[PDB]
């Protein structure tokens, strides 16, 4: 497997990156009867489904990695087949709404109310139990819920609470409602350190020998990942194979082929400023986008490698920061993107002239 | 039976003589009824103004014990599609009326969430068999109307509910249930009903509930403010003081212990100080557009959530940067 | 480990049906069957809280409860030889029911065609795998059907369900050959021809009224019995599934000594039996539902 | 056993706190029969559910209830089909008979209660078909809405109803039952902890009994038995702590643009909420007297535009970037 | 415009009478015409089916009352209302086709 997978901690003990979180999950793994509904949230890659998984072990035992996937069927308003993967285990729940769409609440209203309603009685047991009593529902990317599947949850996870249990894993919680979060106990997941991410690189070069030339190496990939462990793991795994297992001082570090090409829109935008350029930037847009990216992630890497241009003073990057933040809030409140994806460039070219 | 109902539904006129505030409409509609020719009526006007109140007591003026063989009556609660048009409504219209009194009517409810395929399919049933039936369309937002529909209509404007109906009818109130009313908690009543009787008999039966003792206490202003959580006419021109003529962080304390002081919220401040500020005589013309302007996205913004904080500081941030113009 | 039998039907028509009712019961359940080989007891084992390769998603996504304990003596089959380095010689197996419902499907068509021909069950050497042998009356059929060795550590976790005698009322339920038998059995499958339905709420009333309510309809329907109904031995109540009343309704048709056992919103027991002469009980444990 | 949200939901009308305009209005209709069409509409976690489940079992207990009672929330389809067919029948039902133990122990009105909650996520069509609804059978049932936003009811139904706002649970009408809660479930705490939890909790209990919780399950996870302190609840509530904030206004103060883009990159990573950074901004700028009154007027109109563009589902940094460049520009 | 005759032998048609609008005075050589939607006239089809004998009786006031027994047995009555015939000259032509 990959060593994102490979090497990844499936104990709580095994957490080495965040201690005064794995002793917060600690004590609230101490007395699993009350544990609440919990909300992980943080940036991308930290490692919140790493300790989401970490938790359901301590609580529940091993065996909640034994995972296996069962297909479901759903029919909405006019009669269609829509498909949802259910990753299931013996003790919780993994499903991802997001992944069919803007019909979410029908999953959201059928699947969780369904879960909700068994009380897994198992044998006798009708008093109470540590484990096998209620059950823990992973709702990964809670952000994409399209307000509507977030409010058939309000109640379903409150009055049902005695027999199911979720956790959701979300960055930048700001498209969640306020009545989901405060239902939930909120878990800040930060970001490891430069250190922490060349410990773990260190820990995998050394189970897996790959001759590292300097410790420098590891570091450099540690601050292009930008705080992201399992990227950072990806790198190194990509400038290991692409260097014959040796990583020299010199070995370039290996970037997404989408970011290099968003430095690129970026670079035509600072030197070619016209309408004639607009098109072009327009396709390199479209072609983006026809890889599945989103474009609040395009709008966002734009604006933050247009703001590391050199030879653009204060007045331009206050504009480009500002043409962001509205055409940003115009994407979150819209259907077509390449409408504010075209007009945030068409500013920044006008600003910059 | 008629003592276990909610006041908004015990006090529901019987005859057109309960029906206050519209006075126009009435006496035009009684002499219809008189002169036995009634027209195929539109009415029209805001919520609880008694549109369904007119309507119900003119068909038992006009049929008396026989309302309920003579008078189809579809509302919103119902399908009213191009079926039920074509089917229903047409068999009605069509069938005699056993000679028993003249013409049929025909009241259309909430004929606003209509469908247009509907009201364009009722236009040749309400002028094909208008000799032997009438209809009556309800609606409260006329551009969800077909024009043609509107043609073929008479319309009576339903006004919203003037003061002095209203205190008409708080008296029957008062004297029905041996209440006891301060002239101050009547204006105060009269002020938040917005000309809805609904909202009146509403917040009255709430009143009666908060007294400790319903007879021998009378209801005052206090009890109103208490029941219905509105701010005090006080507690707003003091937070509109306090923003106007003292700094920020003393117009931060006011606001904040006078929302603390009864558990007030943001809005009902928002909408006090802007009827206070729209009796202001402003001499710029740039305070009255900021000031507007502002304080629509500011009650826009509470109306969707967010940090009540923030949107209070917001508040006296823009009253002060509004009356920064006029000076 | 050495495990061997010989079944011949003809010679015993009630071991074998006793035998089929098994290995019918099991196959609709669930997925493979545990085989508790005891020295002295066939036990026959069904649950989801085990079977190693049936614990896969049991309770977790379609409320499978359910655990049946049947027990087969020693004198049904003709050789009863079990050698095992275990305690009591205990050889626990799981293997699927798919392979060994069709052979014993086989071998009672073969039966059916006018032989004589006994069945020959080995364990030919932890997975192994079971030959079954047999002919027609010299055609051979050879089923090398797989199986495994499940450990006695793993045997010790299979414990059969513990019910409590505090609220639990029994009720002889009437042989299906006499004359309400029939009528019994109609009363049981009378809740299948409504397909909305898919909890049942059982009733009994201290001479006994068993009474079936189902509540997932715009009417109440409400199933009785008026007939006779023997209680061995306050209303006990217990909401459970339909398809757990299926397999007791088969059950209920394929045997005469039949005990509907109720616990009061805890659980609900279908004990049969089939006295032979020790005897061969089947036992199913139901959970309840929902709350009453 | 349980959560403490649900362990100490109110289980009658006395356990409800800091709202008595309201429950005070309904228990007298306890001892009469005119209850009103009721639109609840309040900050989250005020207690408008646990108020309409403790009034419902009051007037009917367990048994009555079952009959007596149609719930409809956002956890089942409400469109106009739902509401023209399955509401209108339960209204147009007859009132069940009450058992000799239900008159004799329970008042026992004679109407049934439809309630509607999180009435402000169903259409404008499926409101509108409820309006002769409520009127038609308004002796024989009753209707009950409940909404976070008055404002997505509409009109002609909140008419209708009696409205009745629900106030924020603040520190001054909430510690009381903080503090017995605090006390049954035996949790130490320093003083003035238990008013940092519900100032933190700005109008809910809810998020401020989870905030007890989890301090508690800390604190005798510890083993050290020592009181629960202030800097704990900030710490396990998200709120940034003050050296963090004072940098952000030292670089903000500083104005150069690429060591607050930097800044803010580095904070981002640590995983802070957007909306509570901007929050603890608001405090400390408004509140400080070293600022003058433009400054404020800006100020409070810029943390208003990035608070409205932060609740609309927006990325937080680059919100808070433009947020920081345009207070180091005032 | 098709037409279904009734014969006038007393098996099938065992009493026709019609009056001058009181019930009371029979009179001949005048035809009462009762105009009916077929959606209304077809109500009593499944109810003919089982019918020994139907009596129908209208008034002045566009009403029909279809009365059914069956044989004791269940007693059905079915009252229907007459369509107001806005068009005056299918009125003659019905005249014209009986006489036809
Ligand atoms: N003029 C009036 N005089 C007395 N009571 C009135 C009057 N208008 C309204 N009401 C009261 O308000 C209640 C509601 O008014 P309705 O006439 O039923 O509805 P409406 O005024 O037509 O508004 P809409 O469009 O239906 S929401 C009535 O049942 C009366 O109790
Ligand atoms: N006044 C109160 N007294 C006691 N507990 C309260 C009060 N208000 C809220 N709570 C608690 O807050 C938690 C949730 O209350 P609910 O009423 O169910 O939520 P809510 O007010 O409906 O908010 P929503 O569902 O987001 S609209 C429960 O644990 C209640 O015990
Ligand atoms: N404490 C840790 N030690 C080693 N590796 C870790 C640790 N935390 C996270 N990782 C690695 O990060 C990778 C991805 O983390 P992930 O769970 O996807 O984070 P997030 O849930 O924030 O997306 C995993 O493959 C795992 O190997
Ligand atoms: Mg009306
Ligand atoms: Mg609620």
């Amino acid at each position: 497997s990959l060593w994102v997978d490979k090497y990844r901690p499936k104990s709580l003990n095994a957490l080495s990156h965040n201690e005064e979180l794995t002793n917060f999950l600690k004590s609230l793994s101490d007395q699993p009867r009350d544990l609440p509904h919990l909300l992980l949230y943080g940036p991308n890659g930290t490692g919140k489904k790493t300790r989401c998984m970490a938790l359901l072990e301590s609580i529940f035992g091993p065996g909640v990695y034994r995972l296996k996937i069962d297909v479901r069927q759903f029919v909405t308003a006019s009669n269609r087949k829509l498909e949802l993967n259910v990753v299931s285990s013996p003790y919780h729940l993994e499903i991802t709404p997001s992944d069919m769409g803007n019909n979410d609440r029908i999953v959201i209203q059928e699947l969780l109310k369904e879960v909700a309603q068994m009380e897994q009685v198992d044998f006798q047991d009708s008093k109470d139990g540590l484990a096998h009593r209620y059950k823990c529902v992973i709702i990964n990317e809670a952000n994409s819920l399209t307000k509507d599947a977030q409010a058939a949850l309000r109640r379903t996870m409150e009055k049902y609470s005695k027999n199911i249990r979720l956790i959701m894993v979300c960055d930048s919680m700001s498209p969640i409602i306020a009545p989901i979060k405060s239902r939930c106990l909120l878990i800040r997941c930060p970001a490891p350190s430069d250190s922490e991410i060349s410990t773990i690189l260190s820990d995998v070069v050394t189970n897996e020998r790959i001759q590292l030339e300097t410790k420098d190496i590891l570091k450099r990939i540690a601050q292009a990942s930008n705080g992201n462990l399992r990227v950072s793991l990806l790198m190194l795994e990509s400038m290991a194979l692409n260097n014959e297992l040796a990583l020299k001082s010199s070995s370039p570090i290996i970037k997404p082929d989408w970011i290099i090409v968003i430095h690129k829109l970026t670079r035509k935008i600072v030197k070619e400023r016209s309408v004639n350029s607009l098109i072009e930037c327009r396709a390199v847009l479209y072609d983006l986008l026809a890889h599945c990216i989103p474009a609040n992630i395009i709008l966002k890497e734009l604006t933050f490698s247009l703001l590391d241009v050199e030879t653009l003073n204060t007045t331009n990057k206050s504009s480009i920061i500002e043409y962001s933040s509205v055409f940003d809030e115009r994407l979150s409140l819209g259907n077509k993107a390449i409408f504010h994806l075209e007009g945030f460039i068409a500013k920044v070219m006008c600003c910059l002239d | 039976s008629k003592e276990n109902l909610p006041w908004v539904e015990k006090y529901r006129p019987e005859t057109l003589d309960e029906v206050y505030g519209q006075n126009e409409v009435i006496t035009t509609v009684r002499k219809f009824v008189d002169e036995g020719k009634l027209p195929h009526l539109l009415f029209y006007g805001p919520p609880g103004t008694g549109k369904t109140s007119t309507i119900v007591a003119l068909a038992r003026e006009i049929y008396g014990k026989n309302y309920s063989n003579m008078v189809l009556e579809l509302n919103a609660s119902d399908d009213r599609g191009i079926d039920v048009v074509r089917n229903q409504i047409k068999d009605f219209a069509s069938t005699r009326q056993i000679f028993s009194k003249g013409f049929k009517l025909i009241i259309l409810d909430e004929a606003d969430a209509m469908t247009n395929a509907a009201q364009n399919a009722l236009r040749r049933v309400i002028e094909r068999y208008t000799k032997n039936t009438r209809f009556c369309v309800l609606a409260n937002y006329a551009h969800k109307l077909t024009p043609a529909l509107l043609s073929r209509c008479t319309r009576f404007r339903f006004q919203p509910l003037p003061q002095e109906a209203i205190e008409r009818r708080i008296a029957n109130v008062l004297v029905h249930e041996k209440l006891k009313l301060s002239p101050n908690a009547e204006k105060a009543l009269i002020e938040l009903s917005n000309g809805d009787m609904r909202r009146v008999l509403n917040v009255l039966q709430s009143c009666k509930a908060t007294l400790d003792n319903p007879d021998e206490d009378e209801i005052s202003d206090d009890v109103i403010y208490e029941c219905c959580g509105a701010p005090r006419p006080s507690d707003l021109k003091a937070v509109l003081k306090s923003i106007l003529e003292d700094d920020w962080g003393t117009a931060h304390y006011t606001l904040n212990k006078v929302r603390s002081a009864k558990g007030l919220a943001l809005i009902d401040l928002i909408e006090g100080i802007v009827k206070i500020l729209e009796d202001y005589e402003l001499q710029n013309e740039e305070t009255r557009v900021h000031l507007l302007t502002k304080l629509a996205d500011i009650e826009y913004s509470i109306s969707k959530g967010g940090n009540d904080q923030i949107q209070g500081s917001a508040v006296i941030g823009a009253i002060k940067a509004s009356f920064e113009n006029e000076t | 480990m050495k495990l061997k039998l010989i079944v011949n039907g003809c010679e015993a028509p009630d071991d074998y049906k006793l035998l089929r009712t098994t290995i019918n019961t099991v196959a609709s359940l669930r997925k493979t069957a545990i085989l508790r080989f005891n020295s002295e007891r066939l036990t026959i084992i069904s649950t989801p809280k085990s079977s190693l390769n049936s614990s896969n998603n049991g309770t977790i996504l379609r409320g499978d409860t359910g655990q049946l304990w049947c027990t087969i003596p020693h004198d049904v089959f003709r050789l009863y030889t079990v050698i095992s380095a275990r305690e009591l010689n205990t050889i626990t197996m799981e293997c699927n029911c798919d392979s060994l419902l069709s052979v014993f499907k086989r071998y009672d068509r073969v039966m059916n065609q006018g032989s004589s021909s006994n069945m020959t069950i080995k364990l030919q050497s932890p997975i192994c795998a079971l030959g079954i042998t047999f002919e027609e009356i010299v055609i051979m059929h050879s089923f090398k059907v797989p199986v495994k060795l499940l450990f006695r550590a793993q045997d010790t976790r299979i414990q059969e369900p513990m019910i409590n005698y505090i609220q639990l009322m029994m009720y002889k339920l009437p042989p299906i050959s006499g004359e309400f038998g029939s009528a019994f059995h109609g009363f049981i499958r009378r809740v299948e021809r409504y397909s909305n339905v898919n909890h049942i709420h059982l009733m009994g009333v201290k001479d006994v009224e068993l009474k079936i309510i189902v509540n997932e309809l715009d009417w109440h329907l409400e199933i009785c019995w008026n007939g006779p109904l023997d209680s061995v031995i306050s209303t006990h109540e217990v909401i459970i599934r339909c398809k757990d009343w299926k397999v007791c309704s088969k059950l209920y048709a394929a045997f005469e000594e039949v005990v509907l056992a109720i616990s009061h919103d805890e659980s609900c027991v279908f004990h049969c039996s089939l006295d032979r002469g020790e005897r061969g009980q089947i036992i199913y444990y139901i959970a309840r539902s929902k709350g009453l | 056993q349980q959560p403490w949200v649900e362990k100490y939901r109110p289980k009658n009308l006395d356990e409800v706190t800091a709202q008595d305009h309201a429950v005070t209005v309904l228990k007298k209709t306890l001892k009469s029969a005119n209850l009103p069409h009721m639109l609840f509409y309040g900050p989250p976690g005020t207690g408008k559910t646990s108020t309409i489940l403790a009034l419902t079992k009051e007037l009917y207990g367990p048994d009555l209830m079952k009959s007596r009672i149609l719930e409809l929330n956002a956890s089942d389809e409400r469109g106009i089909s739902i509401v023209r067919e399955k509401v209108k029948n339960f209204a147009r039902l007859t009132v069940s008979k009450p058992s000799k133990h239900d008159l004799e122990n329970y008042p026992c009105p004679p109407y049934k209660i439809i309630i509607l909650d999180e009435a402000d996520s169903m259409t404008a069509d499926a409101q509108s078909a409820l309006r002769r609804t409520m009127e038609t059978y308004s002796g024989v049932t009753r209707f009950c809405l409940i909404c976070n936003y008055v404002t997505r009811i509409i009109d002609p139904l909140a008419s209708r109803c009696s409205k009745f706002r629900f106030k924020a649970l603040d520190a001054s009408n909430a510690i009381d039952r903080l503090r017995f809660i605090s006390e049954q479930e035996n949790v130490k705490c320093d003083d003035g902890v238990l008013e940092r939890i519900l100032d933190i909790s700005a109008g809910d209990l809810r998020r401020g009994i989870t905030l007890l919780q989890s301090a508690s399950k800390g604190a005798q996870y510890l083993g050290d038995g020592k009181n629960i302190t202030s800097t704990q609840v900030e710490e396990l509530a998200g709120v940034v702590p003050h050296d963090i904030l004072i940098e952000i206004v030292e670089k903000v103060k500083s104005g150069d643009f690429d060591e607050i883009k930097k800044y803010v990159n580095t904070f981002m990573k640590s995983g802070w909420s957007a909306a509570s950074v901007v929050n603890q901004l608001h405090e400390y700028y408004i509140t400080n007297d070293n600022f003058d009154t433009n400054f404020k007027n800006q100020i409070s109109w810029l943390l208003f535009t990035t608070d409205s563009r932060l609740n609309n589902g927006t990325n937080e940094h680059i919100q808070l970037l433009n947020l920081l460049v345009k207070i180091s520009q005032l | 415009f098709s037409k279904i005759k009734l014969p006038s032998n007393r098996s099938i048609l065992e009493k026709l009478q019609v009056f001058d609008g009181d019930s009371t005075t029979v009179i001949d050589g005048f035809a009462v015409i009762g105009f009916f939607d077929f959606t209304s006239f077809d109500k009593i089809r499944k109810s003919t089916k089982i019918a020994s004998k139907v009596l129908f009786r209208m008034d002045v006031h566009g009403v029909l009352s279809v009365n059914i027994l069956s044989q004791p047995g269940i007693v059905i009555e079915v009252c229907m209302l007459e369509k107001e015939s806005i068009d005056e000259a299918a009125q003659t032509e019905i005249e014209l086709l009986m006489e036809t």
